[PDB]
């Protein structure tokens, strides 16, 4: 079925004339606009007092990256490599070596801030959980060069952030 | 309504490439071999073109790798080496081409494990 | 002369004589799936991956080892081959560890590629895996035998390339392992080749841990230089 | 067919093939295939001289009258002879129908415009020789489209670089935007992807 | 467990530090050198033994779905310990 | 916190004066706010 | 053991939602 | 809303709607930001019989399309595409605005 | 008499009939000039054919539209409009003539 | 007859003018070309899909749904009835969005501010149904080629209600404000007047359409997921000027509000993507305890799931029009070619005729009315 | 045989005045192509840039490749005239940032290993 938006004819008997008319005399249908502004300014405005309130949030946002540790300390990652495989950036850059004692390790672990476009894929991808995306938003910079993450900054925000984090995955991990 | 004219087909001047990624480059028309990691064939079907492997350095930087070359990433697929070759001539790049290698059928008999005489039998399996 | 005439999917195609269903496969352009034949090695038979119909054959046959036959019809994609390629990828998958973010071998693994092309999408093994302790064979070749599948690639490509017969195979049944029983390392000048060979992550290059993964390697077609073999 | 896969619709194909069967009776001169897909999508391949013709007919005749034009696009492949295929995409609303109309060229064989015919064809063409480099004779005014003012090439083409071959910085020296050849700090990582063991039997090519 | 390398920096956990005569040391100055202070390989290594009296254990990380891919370990080999391939954890049998 | 007010306005901070080396009485900002609070004032869970 | 839980509409649906233009005449000839 | 009566008076009035009805403004009406665990059911391939994947292989059913009239190698009643779109009915909810 | 067909710049067609006729007519005329052989002659002959006694037998314009399957008569006569000049210049390119040439060997060929 | 360049969403104009009069009008584009195209083919299909998010930022869901579709086709596979339950939803809260973003923005540049702040409030909140549902407030890449990636939070379906039975209040506070006001009305009314014989000549789709009284909608005509079984209409203009299509776009978020409704009262249980793990990852404790399972992600991440070869074009009734996909896949995991339509190209491409033979700031008006987002155009 | 569809000229003598067209334009174009962009360049080396440009592809011996060459070097033109192009573009004709490369075999071999 379809919807005429513009199939109304006017009356032309005397009244409806005379209605017309004073609506084009007597501007009552911009009076009707003044009146629609006068009451919004009489209702409780929407703004919410930023930096100390915040906006809603949920535990599926994604912020800045992390990388997360096994509570013994050990860390997640064993350099799979499946986060650079499907970073649709190539933001992701990864080295990797046996540690001294053997274990599978990355020695290199870099993200680009300025290529990632946030997506999410990597810790999807993650098959440890290893690299999140975490729930900070306010780490802006006065440099280019402080967006260009390595090991030791990812791995430093993971043990600042790893409280929420880990409270985030609990209340989102039986979704994925 | 035709010209008819005799002349090999040459589209240098129209494609836009800087005079030093035609003259000084050399690409590689092949059939790409088997990675021996896998028994799997499906990757040695097609006729690929590349070019030749330029400098490539550390960024002082994150140590990342970086580039110079704008066909270091540069791969074609072509049906044919026939196919292949008219392209690069078309596209006035010197070439090199190298014949397609096919492994060779082989006398496989499992009986042969088992042999009287000869030293085919197997000590185990 | 002595060629007979064989069907694949109702395509006559022309072999000789001792020619297996898996050759003449192979001439009309078809692969069929295999974990334990190689064409350089003696004909094992034991992964039963390659198992394919005949028509009107009631019984799937072994395509690397079964000597084709005149007048045979090979159906290489019928209902009944491609189960028995979905229940053989099941067996082999079911005792297999969860080990592919950490073995070396996961972009570059026929278990897995075999596994998506031809086996099923899901599991209903609901019992615990077996493991088995790792061999030491030296420092060339890093031993992870419970990725091992027991194909016998090594094993046949010792005794008959390598002329070493060291590697074998112990016990019985599910716990039957391949090794050598003795602390021995397997040394030869061509030792490093059973690293190709091996399908899985079993027997992986040692110096080459961890260090990348293939989709990431740049392929440059060369020449060796390390002898006069060229 | 379980509730995984895509239900089939066996009286559109019968239609498509109808119509298809009909428009090749009728253009003998310039239809050299006609083609179905297995998802009900039907495909003319026409010699380039029946573009005018066609398109015409396609728009014009009492039972097709595809009067909006969808799209039109080309395609790069570099092993054909003919590398550029030219591809219109036309839909009838008096039938609720959509067909694909495909053509060749090469490098220098001229193609007619279409905009005679729709005139949503003036910009789409414009586009293509700005990507692709076929040019369309006796177009109203050709010319670049969504390139840079004087780039060089044309990206779309399969052997034009992913990153080009200038890049823009600020030159404070001459105090203005200036192009040099292009330097990565990061090169693009080329992943090769593609695995052996095919996928798909019933698209095996024969092994000549 | 950071250390420090003869000119004065903290070698990270991937032992990486600047030689003497390197220049871009200089990107440090006025600034800092990011390091993570905890080094996985000594805190995995303070992770007692698990006393296992059972051949073949399963280990997953711990947390149930939140660890690792579940993979079973054997520990027949009495010189060594099992070690878990994504985790680090230890477990072996009760010898005597 | 106060529920009566519309949701965004009903749950706030007030900065410390003096966080780790910095005078904030004026210089305030969101980042000063610890894990555990920003998942509580940014209403990722109901539970401080 | 347990049952299934996911988002889901409540029981007899939900109420009804206006969709319709309300512009009314505020009245003066 | 913390609104005064009088002031609730003078915007209705002035919008000509009833403003307390709908608000704009989100209050308790809302969902909890902490919300029980959910279980998420399985599709329809969790069965543990009878479901070899080869019988819901969407990907292998996909085949070349079908040729008619290649080139290379009775009444005749004409035909068209598809058959005549029939048009619409109009709206016996609202037919004008 | 309706007014407003609704599509913007389609007039009303006051005494529709007579002008539906004599475009059928005139289709009819040209296609006389193609070769009686022509797959497009005998198929557009047959569907003027039908229009033309379709709209001999009614006298009802909203029968007649109904009966058309085209709908607003005025967008009927534009087809017929469209179809003349559709003939006309179909007269002119002689499109049922043999194929110009066959593409070259895999012109067509996907995949590669 | 002077020559002015309105230089630098982001537009350039060149227009000669005689007088008042418009004389000709010229626009010049790729100012966002960023070449995604070409982008797209060293990408799979999976990496390719949050491109389409960025096509036509004010409506990514919509996008998404749109590819995922083409891919779903190319696939011989369908997605799970409670994932196109889903899609349909969400895209009609799209549609508010875009509609609201278009609305308001066309009284903005009109000169009436007060609206856009009014409906961006309502823009803020859908913000949060976007984030609530996937993690991000506007690039979204939620809508995937085998159903959706997450299942809606286990109160969100209640929130949406709430929004909704609000909404209406909403739209009837900015008719209010525009549509029997006689300054936007003198604004609107007979201006880039398109007959319906140009309109389907020059390409246009959508409302452009519409507004010329052409009876044609892709969810009427050609549905796609779970369109037939909602109930709704069509709005059709009369003159084909920009008050038409400004009535037109204020029904269809009214049409948009009914169909949300629909879709909340029937919404069925089941999964969200499709049961096939060659297309869809698994979930992920069967990735940690299945061995098959395992395979399939890596796999799935990695080299991605092949596409068997062919080509499709696939259309749906986006919010700005006809937005279509032609995708040519060669058999591997990379598409051979992506060609993306937009329908603001097209309206583009036809501003020139629509703005013969009127003033200087009604070119702004009819811009304004064609719905023009510069990133699906430059793409 | 050989036989090809023609662009715009049928042989070369027709391309050649074509080509001869263009040249007279993009000649007479200069000096208010400097005056308009305020060109710190002169107008001997513009026309001198003009001539080297089509000195670059005079070994063109096909003329649809020569007609197409004409076709973009008018849409050059085109650019040019209608003030499409800033002056960046018209510079970029210069290469005044680059640093000049040396083209004898011992600076390349100095400099690294590029042929
Ligand atoms: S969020 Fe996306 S773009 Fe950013 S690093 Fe992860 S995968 Fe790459
Ligand atoms: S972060 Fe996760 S996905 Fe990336 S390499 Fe480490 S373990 Fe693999
Ligand atoms: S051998 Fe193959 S299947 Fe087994 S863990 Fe390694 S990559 Fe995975
Ligand atoms: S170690 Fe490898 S090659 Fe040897 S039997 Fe096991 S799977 Fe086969
Ligand atoms: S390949 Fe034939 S049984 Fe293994
Ligand atoms: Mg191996
Ligand atoms: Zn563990």
């Amino acid at each position: 079925t379809y919807k005429f938006v513009n199939m109304r004819e006017p009356s032309m008997d005397m009244k409806s004339v005379t209605d017309r008319a004073a609506q084009t005399l007597l501007w009552t249908e911009l009076v009707r606009g003044l009146g629609m502004t006068l009451s919004y300014l009489f209702r409780e405005p929407a703004t919410i007092n930023y930096p100390f309130e915040k906006g809603p949030l949920s535990p599926r946002f994604r912020g800045e990256h992390a990388l997360r540790r096994y509570p013994s300390g050990e860390e997640r990652c064993i350099a799979c490599k499946l986060c650079e495989a499907v970073c649709p950036a190539q933001a992701i850059t990864i080295e990797a070596e046996p540690r001294a004692d053997g274990s599978r390790r990355t020695t290199r672990y870099d993200i680009d801030m300025t290529k990632c476009i946030y997506c999410g894929f990597c810790q999807e991808a993650c098959p440890v959980d290893a690299i999140v995306e975490g729930p900070n938003f306010e780490f802006s910079t006065e440099t280019h060069e402080e967006l260009l993450y390595n090991k030791e900054k990812l791995l430093n925000n993971g043990d600042k952030w790893e409280a929420e984090i880990a409270a985030n995955i609990q209340a989102d991990y039986l979704y994925r | 309504q035709l010209i008819a004219v005799d002349e090999k087909l040459d589209i240098t001047t129209l494609t836009g490439v800087p005079e030093e990624h035609i003259k000084t480059r050399k690409v590689r028309i092949f059939v790409p071999a088997r990675n021996n990691m896998q028994s799997g064939v499906n990757n040695t079907k097609k006729w690929k073109m590349e070019f030749d492997t330029r400098e490539r350095w550390e960024n002082p930087l994150m140590g990342w790798s970086s580039t110079a070359d704008p066909l270091s990433n540069l791969v074609l697929t072509f049906s044919t080496k026939e196919d292949a070759v008219a392209f690069a001539e078309k596209n006035g790049w010197s070439f090199d081409v190298e014949e397609r290698k096919v492994p060779k059928p082989k006398s496989k008999s499992y009986g042969a494990n088992f042999s009287w005489n000869k030293r085919t039998r197997v000590s185990t399996k | 002369s002595n060629l007979i005439e064989v069907f694949v999917d109702g395509q006559s195609v022309m072999v000789e004589p001792g020619t297996t269903v898996l050759q003449a496969c192979e001439k009309v352009g078809m692969q069929i799936p295999r974990f334990c034949y190689h064409e350089r090695l003696s004909v094992a038979g034991n992964c039963r991956m390659c198992l394919v119909e005949i028509e009107k054959a009631p019984k799937v046959v072994a395509a690397c080892a079964m000597p084709v036959m005149k007048g045979w019809n090979i159906l290489t994609n019928s209902e009944k081959s491609k189960k028995a390629r979905e229940g053989v990828m099941e067996f082999l998958l079911a005792n297999h560890p969860l080990d592919c973010p950490i073995c070396d071998q996961g972009g570059e693994c026929d278990l897995q590629d075999q596994s998506m092309m031809f086996g099923s999408d899901r599991s209903r093994f609901l019992e615990g895996k077996r493991a088995v302790e790792d061999k030491n064979i030296g420092p060339l070749v890093k031993t992870i035998m419970t990725r091992c599948i027991q194909c016998t690639r090594c094993i046949r490509f010792a005794s008959e390339i390598a002329g070493v017969d060291d590697l074998g195979t112990t016990g019985r049944g599910n716990d039957m392992q391949v090794g050598t029983y003795i602390e021995k390392m397997f040394m030869s000048e061509l030792s490093g080749n059973i690293i190709d060979i091996c399908p899985v992550g079993a027997l992986t290059s040692k110096p080459y841990a961890f260090t990348a993964r293939p989709w990431e390697t740049r392929k440059t077609e060369s020449i060796d230089v390390m002898d006069a073999v060229g | 067919t379980r509730p995984t896969i895509r239900p089939r619709n066996d009286v559109v194909h019968k239609q498509l093939s109808a119509f298809g069967q009909y428009v090749a009776e009728i253009l003998p001169k310039y239809v050299q295939q006609v083609q179905v897909s297995c998802f009900n999508e039907l495909e003319i391949f026409i010699h380039p001289d029946g573009v005018i013709p066609v398109l015409t007919f396609l728009r014009d005749h009492t039972n097709a009258q595809f009067k909006s034009l969808a799209d039109l696009t080309a395609v790069d492949v570099p092993t054909r002879q003919n590398r550029f295929e030219i591809v219109y995409n036309l839909l009838s609303l008096r039938f609720n129908s959509r067909i694909r109309v495909k053509t060749y060229t090469d490098e220098l064989t001229p193609i007619e415009s279409s905009v005679t015919v729709y005139k949503a064809a003036n910009w789409y063409e414009r586009e293509i020789w700005d990507m692709f480099g076929v040019f369309f004779a006796n177009h109203p005014d050709l010319r670049r489209i969504l390139t840079d003012y004087g780039f060089e090439g044309h990206p779309f083409r399969k052997d034009f670089p992913l990153s080009g071959y200038v890049e823009l910085r600020y030159d404070d020296e001459v105090k203005r935007v200036v192009a040099e050849p292009v330097e990565l700090a990061q090169e693009f990582r080329k992943f090769d992807l593609n695995s052996p063991w095919e996928a798909f039997p019933a698209y095996r090519q024969p092994p000549e | 467990g950071v250390r420090t390398s003869p000119t004065g920096e903290k070698v990270t956990h991937t032992g990486q530090a600047y030689d003497d005569g390197d220049y871009r040391r200089v990107r440090f100055s006025d600034r800092q050198k990011e390091v993570n202070e905890n080094f996985a390989i000594d805190l995995i290594a303070e992770q007692p033994v698990s006393e296992v009296g059972s051949r073949v254990i399963s280990c997953d990380g711990g947390g149930g779905a939140l660890g690792h891919p579940r993979v079973y370990i054997n520990l027949d080999k009495e010189t060594k310990t099992g070690t878990c391939g994504y985790c680090g954890l230890q477990f072996r049998q009760p010898h005597h | 916190e106060d529920n009566k007010q519309f949701f965004g306005r009903h749950r706030w901070v007030i900065y410390t004066t003096e966080m780790n080396g910095r005078d904030t009485f004026w210089d305030v900002d969101g980042s000063m706010v610890p894990p555990e609070w920003h998942r509580w004032l940014h209403c990722m869970t109901d539970d401080p | 053991a347990s049952k299934v839980k996911q988002d889901m509409p409540p029981p007899g649906g939900y109420g009804p939602i206006d969709y319709k233009r309300n512009l009314p005449r505020r009245g003066l000839s | 809303a913390s609104a005064t009566r009088v002031i609730q008076l003078l915007r209705n009035w002035a919008s000509g709607r009833d403003l307390q009805a709908k608000l704009q403004l989100r209050y308790q009406e809302i969902s909890k930001r902490t919300q029980p665990p959910p279980k998420l059911p399985v599709g329809p391939s969790h069965k543990l019989s009878n479901n070899y994947y080869c019988t819901r292989d969407g990907r292998r059913e996909a085949m070349p399309p079908s040729i008619v009239m290649s080139s290379q190698k009775t009444e005749k009643k004409a035909v068209t595409p598809a058959p005549p779109i029939k048009r619409w009915e109009l709206s016996k909810d609202q037919p004008y605005l | 008499l309706k007014k407003t067909t609704g599509l913007v710049g389609l007039a009303v067609c006051e005494t529709p009939h007579e002008r539906l006729k004599i475009l059928y007519t005139k289709i009819l005329d040209v296609l006389g000039q193609i070769p009686k052989n022509a797959a497009y002659r005998k198929y557009t002959e047959q569907i003027t054919n039908e229009k033309l006694g379709m709209v001999k037998a009614e006298p009802d314009v909203k029968k007649l539209e109904e009966q058309l399957q085209g709908g607003q008569i005025e967008e009927v006569i534009l087809q017929a409009e469209n179809e003349l000049s559709l003939a006309r210049k179909m007269l002119r390119w002689k499109p049922w003539e043999p194929l110009v040439e066959e593409p070259p060997a895999n012109q067509w060929k996907w995949p590669i | 007859n002077l020559t002015l360049n309105f230089g630098p969403g982001v537009l350039r104009l060149v227009m000669e003018l005689s007088g008042e009069m418009v004389r000709k009008c010229d626009p010049h584009i790729g100012l966002l070309h960023r070449g995604t195209e070409k982008l797209i083919e060293y990408k799979t299909y999976l990496q390719a899909l949050p491109y389409f998010d960025r096509l036509d930022y004010v409506s990514m869901m919509c996008n998404e749904q749109a590819y995922s579709l083409a891919v779903e086709k190319l696939l011989n596979i369908q997605p799970p009835p409670r994932a196109q339950w889903i899609r349909v939803l969400f895209g009609e809260i799209t549609r508010l969005l875009n509609h609201i973003m278009a609305v308001t923005t066309h009284a903005l540049d009109i000169g009436a501010m007060t609206p856009f702040f009014w409906m961006f409030e309502e823009r803020e909140k859908m913000f949060e149904f976007y984030e609530r549902v996937s993690g991000a407030r506007m690039h979204a890449a939620y809508i995937r080629p085998g159903g959706v990636h997450q299942d809606l939070p286990l109160g969100l379906l209640d929130d949406i209600y709430e929004f909704s039975k609000n909404f209406s209040f909403r739209i009837d506070e900015l008719e209010e404000m525009l549509t029997n006001n006689r300054i936007w009305r003198n604004r609107t009314v007979d201006i880039g007047v398109v007959t319906a014989e140009d309109a389907l000549n020059y390409g246009f789709s959508g409302v452009m359409l519409r507004g010329s009284g052409i009876q044609w909608d892709l969810r009427k005509t050609q549905p796609y997921d779970v369109y037939d079984q909602v109930e709704f209409d069509v709005p059709i203009g009369s003159r084909g000027d920009c008050y038409d299509r400004y009535l037109c776009r204020v029904e269809e978020m009214r049409q948009s509000l009914r169909i949300i409704s629909q879709c909340l009262n029937k919404m069925p249980p089941g999964e969200i993507k499709v049961d096939d793990a060659k297309v869809s990852p698994p979930k992920r404790a069967e990735m940690k305890t299945s061995m098959e399972s395992l395979i399939h992600h890596f796999k799935l991440y990695t080299e991605g799931y092949q596409v068997p070869p062919g080509a499709t074009y696939t259309a749906i009734e986006a919010p700005k029009g006809e937005f279509g996909v032609y995708l040519v896949s060669d058999g591997s995991s990379r598409p051979y070619r992506c060609k993306i339509k937009a329908p603001g190209f097209a309206h583009l491409a036809g501003l020139d005729k629509m703005s013969k033979g009127h003033m200087l700031a009604d070119v702004v008006a009819i811009i304004g009315t064609q719905d023009i987002v510069f990133g699906e155009v430059d793409r | 045989g050989t036989s090809v569809k023609p662009i715009f000229s049928r042989d070369m003598n027709e391309a050649k005045r074509r080509v001869r067209e263009l040249y007279r334009a993009w000649y007479r174009e200069v000096p208010n192509t400097v005056h308009l962009f305020q060109l710190d360049i002169s107008v001997k080396q513009g026309r001198d840039k003009v001539r080297e440009m089509f000195m670059k592809n005079a070994h063109v011996t096909d003329p649809r490749v020569v007609d197409l060459l004409v076709i973009k070097g008018k849409m050059e033109l085109e650019e040019t005239i209608n003030v499409w192009k800033q002056r960046t573009h018209i510079m970029r004709f210069f290469h005044e940032t680059e640093a000049p490369r040396p083209t004898d075999f011992l600076s390349k071999f100095y400099v690294g290993h590029d042929p």
